[PDB]
RNA sequence: UGAAGUCAAGUCCCUAUGGUCUUUAUACGUUGGGCUACACACGUGUUACAAGGGUAAAUACAAAAAGACGCAAAAAAGUAAUUUUGAGCAAACCUUUAAAAAUUACCUUAGUUCAGAUUGUUUUAUGAAAUUCUAAAACAUGAAGAUGAAAUCGUUAGUAAUUG
RNA sequence: AAUCUUACCAACGUUUCAGGCUUUAUCAGUAGUAUGAUUAAUAUCAAAAUUAUAUGAUUUAGUACGGAAUUGCAUGGCUGUCGUCAGUUCGUGCUGUGAAGUUUAGGAUUAAGUUCUUUUUAACGAAUGCAACCCUAUAAGUAAGUUUUUAUUUUAAAAUAACU
């Protein structure tokens, strides 16, 4: 499930800054690849690009592909390490 | 027996000294204390009017004296009313005695005075039309300035866009 | 999945704003419009416009009127206060610790 | 306030005699052991007797409270226990007679904590009682203070209570 | 300890005036909080002499221990502060 | 030339009002109460000034009415923590008056200006607060005056 | 409103006219009673008390009859309060000892 | 990061809650807020307190302050001043500067004071000519034009003796940072028909280039006058560069075009603007990003999407 | 530095002042965003600016001036829970009484 | 108390198109001119006067931020000076909308501004604009 | 509404405070995350295992309480959640509020027109923001459960239970 | 408990007072904002437009630095429970070498240390608690009545319907 379609999808201050820096041709780098605000939707222009996503005290990596479009960043990342009752 | 008393209503100013020279030794709060009787400040009255507070109080307990203030307040109402009712008779008496002429219309502050200066493409949008209604009628909170300053922020959204933003 | 089915009913879902033909208006329609200029009413379709958020009332200052009382902290609202005694106790107790701190540093 | 004001720094209608008589001396003889405790505070003897009679009449918790706090602070934390035993006798025996005259009825005073003790030492509770202090009497009247005293050992809370007709 | 529930409020509205007598509607929050700001301004204005403070620093220029102890007000004994409202007063 | 005027006034008074038949007789188990006595100065106004009231400009049909209403402040927990049972309730009681009296008139005031709206309504109602005591204070107030305006 | 068109079921309806049998004055009078408050059963039993108190002004001979049928006595019995730590009047949480 | 931050601390300032006004009473010998309508009724009571009381005692403060306000509010009172000039002997060579400013300021603006009353303050204003503030002295110039009791000649000789050393000494700090101190001065001189070159030099260096000239009525009246002095040739110093700057403001700023004409030399009416309602002269106005800050990136944005074609 | 109360009161203060002045701005932007009759672009460019603002001064949460405790508050009085239990002892609350229904 | 709202089945659904009711717009005609109106009031020589009833309230609570509570100004207007035809009356009942109106008078309220003066003159500008647009019918 | 005081009962982490410790860090601001994890098991509470029930259609009666950083009628649209719209009221005046039951008719004891979890996908509402981590409606999915061992709890009349 | 909250984890950053007062030094085309750019965010930078509003913005030193850090077995304050059980306790007098008791032990009554009693060569009295005063529901009696309450009745006008 998601929001109604007319409630347009969320893209924060940050990614709007990044999409412009894509538009200029400025490549993505150490800090520019960094992502926060996981609820921001995963835009379409940024295909063929790596983005180091943040959780907790370290990061996760991914590449964008046309299937990944539309989703949210935080739906690919795991925060809570799974629980296993020992022997 | 009831102690002596003083009253101070804005004639205070006349006795008042400069601030460049004041009693550094003696303080008013000490004078209030060491001087006998009681002391009263109040914002002022008219010649026909009575002090609000009863200048004397029979008892000293809170519970047993407050009724003396109710009696005092009701005892105060009457001269103010004869001043009030008498005017309320007189004002009406002028107006039926005045002559009728056309109602001298006057100016209101409204946002339409700015709307009809703008060009078509702004005036024709559904946005700025719906702005000038609800900010004119259903929002008294705002000044005449704060509403005019609101259209010009809305008119900016009548304009078109660059290709970056799109 | 997305189950769609045909709606055998037709036509735009009607509205006052949509019944109006400005080129060919009735008498009952010019009259209502003549009311809108007077009192500032609105005519809009069944769908949402922003007038409901322009007509709302939003008074945040009323909370500030509580923060501006400064009953809770007199010094912030009436800086002439100077709690002399509470400062004295605060100074005596400190200095007596410093007697203890140095005398325990040796011992 | 956007409103008119009148402030009234008024005083009490009560006054005291100019001549010493028996009925002053009867109190001075009883209130002697406290004089040592009273000189520490640089408080006079004449004034202490008056404020209580102003207190028994005027029924203002604030006045008689400050009299204690100036005593209970200037003293040392050894001696609080004795000062109260002189205060219990003073109220219970001497001033218990004035109650029925002034349409006054009731006194109660309850301390809390380390009234005299050092470091790790138990709590103790002290009380004073005379007259009527009832609470289910919704037609009886009261006035209530909840107070505070600071020491080097800790903290002490005191509850003045009072009742009248 | 046994629960001594609220005695004063059980008694107030039927046998005892509250510490103030006024009432208000739609402005209960201001007056109830603003008079509390004034109960203690006046206490701390009287019980601590501040006319001697407003002279020394608030005023430009172009005894001390005697004041910090409030020796001039050692005989002062306040009883209450009371508030009222009526007739715009 | 008997145009009518309407004035409705509401009061607030926390304590109970007292019946005037109940002054010489009242049970001693209830004598130590408080009451908002002297809530009838409103009625007394139209008997002292009965001689001053002209025939052109005369009050009549003055009436009172009583109501009661409770507001709810909420049930507040009485402990610092971990006691949900301990809840002392708090509420607020009130008693409202509703005065209502008419005054006739031979006049009929004419209007020709905006400032006349202030000379007759805004200066009087704001100065109507005199009709008040300590316990008996007023929330609202109304005035209705027929008038004439020369539109067009 | 009409009698059959307000009190639909008859057990709501015989209650209001139980005095009218006891009077034997059937069809002599024309009735108009206005009610507001409560629910239907509680709204009907009030109509017993009102006619029975209305008739006796006319026919005081009928009083000892209405005494026996208890049609003139009110019912001060009224619903009780929800205490704090109880789910309602006379209903407490489960006791747990372990 | 620090807490509180500076951008936060301005919030409490812009709303105004950082002040505590009773301190002002010890700073100013005159202090009358009148922040409420009740406070204003407190003023009228004084005015009736005097008319009814022929026998009356004062100090130097309460006299001078009431005149300051009646002048500030503009109320007419031909009876008040004769009643109060009697006591002026009591406070000769004694009054503060701030108070000596008041009754001076009121004696001019009242158009009701006596030539003895004005004479009393002029001796005192000079007696405190150093400590007195610059903006205070400027408001005196605003009253010389509004008074008619005196002839303009005596107002000028008094202006050269006492007022010049105030302003010229206190120009760089009290006046130069501020535009309002300058504008009222520049208007106050032409209305007085006094033209000294020690000031117009110091003034015109800064005025026509400021951003503080936000009201076009402030811009225009300077353009209205500086165009006139050229025609008369009164001032000797060249001004041509100053006037050209104001023209560029009146042209470029789209509001001035909408409210004023250089050629026709007037403001527009309200009806005339409705004629130019639909005439949209503006060039390339639209929602933008980086345009006036960094138009280079817009060019790059054209290259990249063109390269993808 | 400041103790916990006098600090936290200011935080919840600056959050409101921001809202008080960006009131008109955020009401018009949000007006356009919900105006379904308009195209989607102008509905989005407003949504773009509506987020291009300090969100930090929008995360408001209630607080009691006296105790510094935030969770339970009486809007009728504008003060907290631990305090009303105290003032009720002193009877400082005006016109209140214990509900006996 | 209040009884509960219920949606009764007033109209049956399937009724033939020929047996329904349809009513034309009686307000479709040639609107009047101006001198036709002024020719009606010749007894008064170009002068009309309206009798009205002004309610107004005040509060002791209208202060620092609740000072907007004193902005309403309620009014009534008498109609017997208005020689209202059958067609002029219905036109007037539409402009007010779903608002109170009788044969004798009707209400007019304004809460558009803070100060009541500005909300009072606006009523006069409405009463004029309604009388003209009403008497623009015959 | 609830004595004296006990259980060194509980809390210094609402606020106060003695002793002790820290002070370029055990303090402070912000961003994101976390408190919502999942083998087994306990306490509490809602809904159900049906026909004194489920459903459709037409259609009655309440109290108490609240309302302007609000209640929001009337008409109209939508399947419905709900939306457009904002007359009127700061008030016993205007507004927000009933169901069960009763009437007519169907379903005919079946893991079922009972039950209603869980899941997929659009739509609806608030917000800056719903993925981690919200609530509701519809089309569709339609699991367990067939009145519960030993044991154990509440109640004393407008009480139990039922209804909102 | 979506963010804030929230104290916890990780990381970037800050190093000592918000307001008021005093004080050191610089800047003033500078300052500020519904402005603009910048960062994940606080922060930081700045002149396209706009605001100019009296006695500025920034900075040094000082004016009780701070602390959900610890000990509830050092304390206040707030509260639960024994318990809504009916007891706790004082002044004087009597009895007993004394601990101590009487009063607060008999009879009956009470939900109750409840009340009544002439039980007695000894207790009389007093406080607190239980109770009751107060609130909700009732009948009977008095007092007041609304443009807001409800009903009976009546005057006048309009619409609709009827037809005098
Ligand atoms: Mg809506
Ligand atoms: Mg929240
Ligand atoms: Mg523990
Ligand atoms: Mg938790
Ligand atoms: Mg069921
Ligand atoms: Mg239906
Ligand atoms: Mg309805
Ligand atoms: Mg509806
Ligand atoms: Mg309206
Ligand atoms: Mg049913
Ligand atoms: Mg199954
Ligand atoms: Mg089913
Ligand atoms: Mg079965
Ligand atoms: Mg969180
Ligand atoms: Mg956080
Ligand atoms: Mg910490
Ligand atoms: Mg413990
Ligand atoms: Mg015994
Ligand atoms: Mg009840
Ligand atoms: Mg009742």
């Amino acid at each position: 499930m998601g929001k109604s379609h007319w409630r347009l999808k969320y893209i924060s201050k940050s990614i709007i800054s990044k999409i412009i820096k894509e538009s200029i041709g400025i490549k993505i780098k150490k800090k520019i690849s960094v992502i926060m605000n996981k609820s921001s939707t995963i835009p379409s222009s940024l295909t063929d690009n790596t983005f180091y996503i943040h959780k907790g005290y370290k990061f996760r990596e991914l590449k964008i592909k046309d299937y990944h479009v539309g989703f949210k960043f935080g739906e690919f990342i795991l925060t809570r390490k799974p629980n296993i009752f020992p022997k | 027996n009831p102690l002596p008393r003083l009253q101070v209503d804005n004639t205070s100013l006349w006795s008042l000294d400069q601030n460049s020279e004041l009693p550094e030794d003696t303080s008013p709060e000490e004078q209030i204390i060491n001087c006998e009787g009681n002391i009263t400040f109040h914002s002022g009255l008219q010649d026909y009017e009575i002090p609000a507070f009863p200048e004397t109080l029979s008892s000293y307990i809170t519970h047993y004296q407050i009724p003396s203030i109710e009696k005092w307040s009701i005892f105060r109402q009457f001269p103010n009313m004869y001043h009030w009712w008498q005017k309320f008779y007189e004002t009406n008496k002028k107006l039926s005695e005045q002559p009728l002429v056309r109602y001298q219309y006057s100016g209101l502050p409204s946002v339409y005075t700015y709307f009809y200066t703008m060009p078509e493409f702004a005036r024709n949008n559904i946005v700025v039309q719906n702005v000038a209604r609800c900010f004119e009628f259903n929002r008294p909170e705002l000044n005449h300035q704060q509403k005019i300053m609101a259209l010009n922020y809305a008119a900016k959204f009548s304009l078109p866009l660059d290709d970056l933003i799109v | 999945p997305y189950i769609k089915l045909p709606n055998f009913k037709m036509g735009i879902n009607p509205s006052l704003r949509s019944k109006l033909n400005p080129l060919a208006l009735t008498g009952t329609q010019k009259i209502m419009l003549a009311s809108s200029r007077i009192f500032g009413t609105n005519i809009s379709g069944n769908l949402r416009s922003g007038n409901s958020e322009l007509q709302k009332k939003f008074s945040p200052e009323k909370e500030l009127a509580e923060f501006n009382t400064y009953a809770h902290d007199l010094s912030s609202g009436f800086p002439w206060v100077q709690y002399y005694e509470q400062k004295e106790r605060h100074k005596m107790m400190i200095e007596l610790r410093k007697m203890r701190i140095l005398m325990r540093g040796i011992k | 306030l956007n409103d008119k004001i009148s402030i009234n720094f008024d005083k009490y209608n009560l006054k005291f005699m100019r001549k010493k008589r028996l009925y002053v001396k009867v109190l001075r003889r009883k209130l002697r052991r406290m004089r040592k405790m009273l000189r520490w505070a640089k408080i006079s003897l004449r004034n202490f007797i008056r404020l209580t009679l102003i207190f028994l009449c005027t029924k203002d918790i604030d006045i008689f409270s400050k009299v204690l706090v100036k005593i209970m602070d200037s003293m040392h934390y050894k001696n609080h226990r004795r000062f109260l035993y002189y205060l219990k006798l003073f109220i219970s025996k001497s001033m218990h007679y004035y109650f029925n005259i002034l349409r006054f009825e009731g006194f109660f005073f309850y301390l809390s904590g380390k009234i005299s003790g050092g470091g790790n030492s138990k709590k103790k509770n002290y009380a004073v009682k005379c007259g009527k202090y009832s609470l289910t009497n919704k037609m009886l009247k009261l006035k209530y203070k909840k107070g505070l005293i600071h020491t080097k050992t800790g903290v002490l809370g005191y509850k003045l209570m009072i009742s009248y007709k | 300890m046994g629960l001594k529930s609220l005695p004063m409020l059980n008694k107030s509205g039927i046998s005892m005036y509250w510490h103030n007598i006024w009432d208000s509607i739609k402005l209960y929050k201001k007056y109830s909080l603003s008079f509390l700001f004034l109960n203690e301004v006046i206490n701390h204005f009287l019980n601590e002499n501040l006319y001697y403070y407003c002279i020394m620093k608030i005023r430009p220029t172009d005894n001390i221990n005697k004041i910090k102890k409030s020796w001039n007000m050692r005989h002062f004994y306040l009883g209450k502060i009371l508030f009222l409202k009526y007739q715009g007063w | 030339m008997n145009n009518k005027i309407y004035i409705n006034i509401k009061y607030k008074m926390n304590f109970n009002p007292q019946v005037i038949n109940s002054r010489n007789i009242l049970s001693k188990n209830k004598s130590n109460r408080i009451y908002c006595k002297n809530f009838i100065f409103t009625i007394l106004f139209f008997d002292f000034f009965n001689s001053t009231f002209s025939k052109n400009f005369l009050p009549y049909k003055y009436n009172l009415h009583i109501t009661k209403k409770r507001k709810h402040v909420g049930s507040i927990l009485r402990a610092p923590y971990k006691n949900k049972i301990a809840q002392f309730s708090l509420g607020l009681y009130r008693y409202f008056l509703n005065l209502s009296f008419f005054i006739n008139s031979e006049f009929l005031p004419n209007i020709n200006n905006k400032f006349e709206f202030k000379l007759l309504f805004i200066k009087f109602l704001n100065s109507y607060n005199y009709f008040e005591s300590t316990l008996v204070t007023q929330v609202s107030r109304v005035i209705k005056i027929p008038t004439q305006i020369q539109i067009i | 409103e009409i009698f059959y068109r307000y009190f639909t079921h008859s057990y709501n309806r015989n209650i209001a006219l139980k005095p009218m049998l006891l009077s034997t004055q059937y069809c002599e009078y024309d009735l108009h009673f206005y009610v507001r408050g409560g629910g239907v059963m509680g709204q009907s039993h009030a109509c017993q008390i009102a006619l029975a108190r209305g008739l006796t002004q006319i026919h005081p001979n009928l009083r000892p009859i209405f005494m026996k049928f208890d049609l003139l006595r009110t019912d001060y019995r009224q619903k009780e309060r929800k205490k704090t730590g109880r789910y309602k009047a006379r209903k407490a949480h489960t006791y747990v000892r372990r | 990061a620090t807490f509180p931050s500076k951008e936060q601390m301005r919030f409490q300032k812009n709303m105004g809650y950082n002040g505590f006004q009773p301190n002002i009473a010890f700073k100013d010998d005159l202090y009358f807020p009148l922040d409420n309508p009740v406070q204003r009724q407190g003023l009228e009571d004084l005015i009736n307190h005097i008319k009814v009381n022929p026998n009356l005692a004062i100090e130097g403060r309460g006299l001078c302050t009431i005149l300051y306000i009646i002048a500030r509010e503009g109320k007419d009172e031909p009876f008040i001043f004769k009643e109060l000039e009697r006591h002026l002997y009591k406070f000769k060579e004694n009054l503060s500067p701030r108070l000596s400013f008041g009754g001076l300021y009121a004696s001019y603006k009242s158009n009701l004071a006596s030539p003895y009353q004005v004479s009393f303050f002029e001796d005192e204003f000079t007696r405190n000519s150093q400590q007195i503030n610059a903006y205070e002295a400027i408001e005196i110039l605003q009253t010389m034009f509004e008074n008619t009791t005196k002839v303009n000649e005596h107002k000028i000789q008094y202006f050269h003796q006492s007022v010049k050393p105030i302003i010229v000494s206190n120009f760089s700090k009290q006046v130069r940072p501020y535009t309002g101190n300058l504008l009222k001065l520049f208007i106050g001189l032409r209305n007085m028909n006094i033209y000294d070159e020690e000031l117009h030099e110091l003034i015109l260096k800064y005025l026509p280039y400021r951003r503080g000239l936000n009201n076009v009525k402030d811009i225009a009246e300077v353009y209205e006058t500086l165009c006139d002095y050229k025609e008369k040739g009164i001032l000797k110093q060249n001004i041509d560069a100053h006037i050209e700057a104001l023209e560029k403001k009146l042209t470029t700023k789209d509001d001035c075009r909408w409210r004023y004409n250089l050629k026709e030399k007037r403001f527009y009416t309200y009806d005339e603007l409705i004629a130019n309602r639909d005439n949209y002269t503006i060039k390339d106005q639209l929602n933008h990003k980086y345009r006036f800050s960094n138009p280079e990136l817009i060019e790059k944005f054209n290259l990249v999407q063109s390269d993808k074609d | 530095m400041l103790f916990k109360r006098r600090k936290d009161i200011l935080k919840c203060k600056y959050k409101k002042i921001y809202i008080f002045k960006n009131k008109i701005k955020n009401i018009i932007l949000k007006s356009i965003f919900f105006n379904r009759n308009i195209k989607n672009i102008n509905r989005a460019y407003a949504y773009m600016i509506l987020n291009n603002s300090k969100i930090l001064y929008k995360k408001y949460h209630k607080i009691c001036k006296f105790s510094g405790y935030r969770k339970n508050v009486n809007k009728f009085t504008g003060i907290g829970r631990h305090e009303l239990n105290r003032k009720a002892t002193l009877g400082q609350l005006q016109n209140i009484s214990m509900n006996s229904w | 108390s209040r009884q509960a709202t219920v949606k009764h089945l007033t109209k049956y659904e399937a009724i033939p198109h020929y047996m329904k009711q349809t009513l034309r717009d009686p307000h479709e005609y040639k609107l009047r001119s101006m001198q036709q109106i002024k020719d009606d009031l010749k007894d008064t020589d170009g002068k009309f006067v309206a009798r009205i009833d002004i309610f107004y309230k005040d509060y002791n609570d209208a202060k620092f931020h609740e000072s907007a509570m004193n902005k309403k100004v309620k009014m009534n207007v008498h109609l017997k000076n208005w020689k209202l035809t059958h067609s002029q009356k219905d036109r007037l009942s539409l402009l007010l909308g779903n608002r109170f109106m009788c044969n004798d008078y009707f209400t007019l309220i304004c809460d558009q501004y803070t100060e009541p003066e500005l909300n009072f003159e606006k009523l006069v500008q409405q009463v004029q604009e309604l009388y003209l647009e009403c008497k623009r019918a015959p």
